[PDB]
């Protein structure tokens, strides 16, 4: 349900997957659930997505 | 001031920011030289704190 | 726009002496609306104060005032016998409409523009009058046509933004017509109806730098300049 902001920040109801080093390919929803639990402008989304596309 | 749609369509808005030739006026005006304008959304959000520039 | 009443229209006084004038209205009324004015008689009129504090160009320090909301005040810190005059009291309406104070005589005790065309219609008749520019930019300021009868209160004919929004009285409206070219540097004042209360000396007036342009022109909500004015009369 996550989004790439609960993924990468440390949402707690994001599992942190630590053990999750490298893998094949990134997966979603398209609307996804958990925002930030505090909002705020996250800048440079794209940028950040395309750097972590691999 | 603020707005938010009740329309349910899609909206287009501007706005401009005073850069007077002298100051003059913005004392007269306005009676500050500061300027401190915030013009805020939760995508968008930005502020101006502009001068007189000839 | 609201009565005023000045305090007093006439006064005698010795040199060397301050004098305190009050002009004040029906309500409170916000304070940058005001300027003060004296006339000569014989001569046109002359600016002075505005805003009940702050004074205008070409100066001594001696006319200065106070007050706020209902009660205008303009003081005087000395006299002189130069100083022989009737003073004015004119404010910016929000009704966008003018409103004189009747004139104030101080006795001491022992760029132009130019008008065209007073004189002499019958009553109930019809004539016109101009006013043409000299040196400046007349697409800025907002004009007024104004009246004045002989050592009296004045009275405000009518005036207009450079938008177009007019401002008469609901007595003159109709009867007179103002039409403005900027192009051509004049200004038009066609009338008609015409009765004896049109029998006194009018003048032409530039006023207020509505938001912008280039210059070296400041504004306030007072005037910027007159006219030497002119004859009005119906006769038969
Ligand atoms: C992770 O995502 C879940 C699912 O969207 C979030 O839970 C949901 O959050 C909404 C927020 O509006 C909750 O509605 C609100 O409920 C509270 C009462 O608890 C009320 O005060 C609000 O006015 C509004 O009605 C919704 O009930 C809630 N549902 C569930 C099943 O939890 C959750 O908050 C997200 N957590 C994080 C850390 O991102
Ligand atoms: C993803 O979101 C759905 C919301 O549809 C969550 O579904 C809830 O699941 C719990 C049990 O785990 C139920 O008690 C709720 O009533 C469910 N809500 C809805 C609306 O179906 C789901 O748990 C979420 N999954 C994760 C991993 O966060």
């Amino acid at each position: 349900n996550c989004s790439v902001a609960g993924w990468i920040l440390g949402n707690p109801e994001c599992e942190l997957l630590i053990s999750r080093e490298s893998w094949s390919y990134i997966v979603e929803k398209p609307n996804p659930e958990n925002g930030t639990c505090y909002p705020g402008h996250f800048a440079d989304y794209e940028e950040l997505r395309e750097q972590l596309s691999s | 001031k603020s707005y938010a749609n009740n329309k349910e369509k899609e909206v287009l808005v501007l706005w401009g920011v005073h850069h007077p030739p002298n100051i003059g006026d913005q004392r007269a005006l306005y009676h500050t030289e500061n300027a401190y304008v915030s013009v805020v959304s939760s995508h968008y959000s930005r502020k101006f704190t502009p001068e007189i520039a000839k | 726009e609201i009565v005023l009443t000045q305090s007093p229209g006439t006064l005698s006084l010795s040199p060397g002496e301050r004098a305190t004038l009050s002009c004040r209205a029906s309500q409170s009324i916000s304070g940058y609306y005001l300027t003060w004015y004296q006339q000569k008689p014989g001569q046109a009129p002359r600016l002075l104060i505005y805003g009940a504090s702050s004074r205008a160009t070409g100066i001594p320090d001696r006319f200065s005032g106070s007050g706020s909301g209902t009660d205008f005040t303009l003081t005087i810190s000395r006299l002189e016998p130069e100083d022989f005059a009737v003073y004015y009291c004119q404010q910016y309406g929000i009704s966008p409409v003018i409103t004189f104070g009747g004139g104030t005589n101080v006795e001491i005790k022992g760029v132009q523009l130019v008008e065209s065309g007073g004189g002499l219609v019958q009553p109930g008749g019809s004539l016109r009058l101009s006013c043409a520019a000299s040196g400046f930019t007349f697409n800025i300021y907002d004009m007024h046509w104004v009246r004045q009868a002989p050592g009296k209160g004045l009275e405000w004919v009518s005036g207009l933004t450079t938008g177009g929004d007019t401002s008469y009285s609901g007595s003159v409206r109709g009867r007179f017509s103002i039409s403005r070219e900027n192009a051509k540097n004049s200004l038009y004042l066609q009338m008609n109806n015409l009765r004896a209360g049109d029998t006194a000396a009018y003048f032409c007036v530039r006023g207020v730098r509505e938001v912008g342009a280039t210059g070296g022109d400041p504004f306030y909500y007072a005037m910027a300049v007159w006219g030497q004015g002119t004859t009005v009369t119906v006769s038969s």
